[PDB]
């Protein structure tokens, strides 16, 4: 007896305010909340020795590898800026 | 920094509600925040005049607004319903009663006054007795 | 917002003029005024669509984020702020300015001596944007781009499409029609390489146009969390001079927000001690 | 008067300013040596594949110097792109201080 | 100790209210000599 139906999503409870020029509202009670607020800090440091990944331990990759130019030396420069970023966020986010 | 190591009046900004203050928590490759925050929760009407007109001038709250129960008037402060005599502490008067939209008429209650008039009975007392001898 | 708040049918606010910011019956959508003449000054494809491209709808529809950019609106001029920060509280619109001047540290007695006469200017400061909007185009151009860049890459990734990469023909049909399998895999496979560069770099400036988009719209997020359910003591965050109010607006993939502020005008000299 | 002890005295302190000039740099430099690497064709000057190859060969060396090359401003492009996009984010920033 | 102070008179509004007071008292002390 259950299935899936699709609708027109509703945006709220409607809830009309009685506005006049001569009418406040003023609260007689209070409730002390706690919300929760979850956010990301850092994620884990990764690095890829770019060589090791492309050519595993031979060398006639290797050697065609070096004719590349700086692309291996280029990624593993990000990665360990990333890796450092990682900690000056842990830094500055704990260490006030 | 805004929300733990102080208290911050943006809105909405360190959880929903005024904003109190928080705890920080760690958690797997982030942070947990708890702000615990004061929230109005059960509201009344009133019936309310932008100023007050006793002494043909016109009276303003130093803090808060201006409410009534339809039968008398008083100082409340803006986010807590807690009513007060309106007294000359509790307000200040700016010009006259005639260009101000919406005021209405109550006493403005001066505590001066009660006292200098018991000073008086104390004076009159004190003559009349003075008339004996 | 979690409710939709309704203005009330009558509109005594005090002599303060609403009606060219909140919705009208007259349109089949409950879009106000200004929000209407956004829509029409921002310009919102099936030689796109065959190739593969396909443009997907946005999840609230432009009825839907009108009737929340109402109820917020609704909520500001017959609640204040009390409405954002919990339980709806109504108060008369005058006293809610008495408030706001009371927050930029103006005495509230100023707003009812000249009641009248800041109505008249709010109002006629309204209409001015009116007038603003209307006449120049230029003005709305921080969403044009936001549009005509997505529209440029997209127009981008078609004509990548005609180029050969090396292959004989940019025509992958022509090249499977003039030749066998093993000579047509090596003009093939330099298709797949070409357009598969090019897609890569379309994803990649898509994903950064989409970290500024999520910027951009996390700094309207936080306006319309301050200036407008709220006031903001910062200063020129929320508009020019001492904030006042606010009002949001919906635009053609945007937000359009009234920041009305207080401006000091005419100063004498005094000596002071 | 103590900043202008602090700073005349260490350099560290300008850093945040260093590296950004300093990474530049270097994203062009590395992008300068990329045209020294043969990208498997058999020789790096473009010149030298035109002295040494005729027409028809050279065309496979230089196809593959072609795309080594743009594949290097690809990357130097994305790479310049996420560093303004974080400039821009520093800007904004010093621009709320101010 | 304050740089840049001026002399001006301050009003204190208990002065003026007191001396009605005062005035009144006068009176009535001049009013009770007269039986």
């Amino acid at each position: 007896s259950q299935s899936i139906i699709a609708y027109t999503m509703s945006l709220g409870a409607e809830n009309s305010v009685a506005y006049s020029n001569n009418s406040i509202a003023i609260p007689t009670n209070f409730t002390i909340s706690v919300t929760t607020e979850i956010l990301p800090v850092s994620m884990t440091k990764t690095s890829v020795d770019c060589t090791m990944y492309i050519c595993g331990d031979s060398t006639e990759c290797s050697n065609l590898l070096l004719q590349y130019g700086s692309f291996c030396t280029q990624l593993n420069r990000a990665l360990t800026g990333i890796a450092v970023e990682q900690d000056k966020n842990t830094q500055e986010v704990f260490a006030q | 920094s805004e929300c733990v190591l102080g208290q911050s009046k943006r809105v909405d900004f360190c959880g929903k509600g005024y904003h109190l203050m928080s705890f920080p928590q760690s958690a797997p490759h982030g942070v947990v925040f708890l702000h615990v925050t004061y929230v109005p929760a059960q509201e009344k009407n009133f019936t309310t005049a932008p100023a007050i007109c006793h002494d043909g001038k016109a009276h303003f709250p130093r803090e808060g607004v201006f409410v009534s129960n339809g039968t008398h008037w008083f100082v409340t402060q803006r986010n807590f319903y807690e009513p007060q005599i309106i007294t000359t502490d509790n307000t200040f008067v700016s010009g006259n009663c005639d260009v101000v939209i919406g005021i209405v008429n109550n006493t403005v209650y001066d505590p001066l006054q009660p006292e200098l008039d018991s000073f008086k009975e104390e004076l009159d007392k004190y003559f009349k007795n003075h008339t004996s001898p | 917002v979690k409710q939709i708040y309704k203005t009330p049918p009558i509109k005594d606010f005090g002599g303060f003029n609403f009606s060219q910011i909140l919705p009208d019956p007259s349109k089949p959508s409950k879009r106000s005024f200004i929000e209407d003449l956004l829509f029409n000054k921002v310009t919102l494809i099936c030689a796109q669509k065959f190739n593969g491209l396909t443009v997907l709808p946005p999840l609230l529809t432009d009825e839907m984020i009108a009737q929340y950019t109402s109820a917020l609106l609704a909520g500001t001029i017959t609640s204040g702020w009390t409405f954002g920060a919990g339980a709806a509280l109504q108060i008369p619109f005058a006293m809610q300015m008495a408030y706001r001047f009371n927050g930029i540290g103006v005495t509230q007695n100023v707003l009812y001596e000249n009641q009248k006469l800041i109505a008249n200017q709010f109002n006629s400061a309204i209409g001015k944007i009116q007038d603003s909007l209307s006449s120049t185009a230029s003005a709305l151009g921080k969403l044009q781009n936001v549009v005509n860049q997505n529209a440029q890459a997209l127009n981008t990734l078609v004509k990548q499409l005609s180029s050969n990469f090396g292959a004989i023909s940019s025509v992958l049909n022509d090249i499977l029609s003039r030749l066998d399998k093993v000579e047509a895999e090596v003009q093939i496979d330099r298709l797949i390489t070409g357009r598969l560069q090019s897609l890569q770099t379309y994803v990649t400036q898509q994903l950064i146009r989409a970290a500024e988009i999520r910027a951009s719209a996390n700094l309207a997020a936080t306006k319309m969390s301050e200036c407008v359910l709220g006031q903001s003591k910062r200063v020129d965050f929320c508009g020019k001079g001492y904030h006042l109010m606010s009002f949001p607006q919906s635009a053609p993939h945007g937000v359009v927000f009234l920041h009305v502020t207080y401006v000091p005008a005419q100063e004498k000299n005094f000596t002071t001690a």
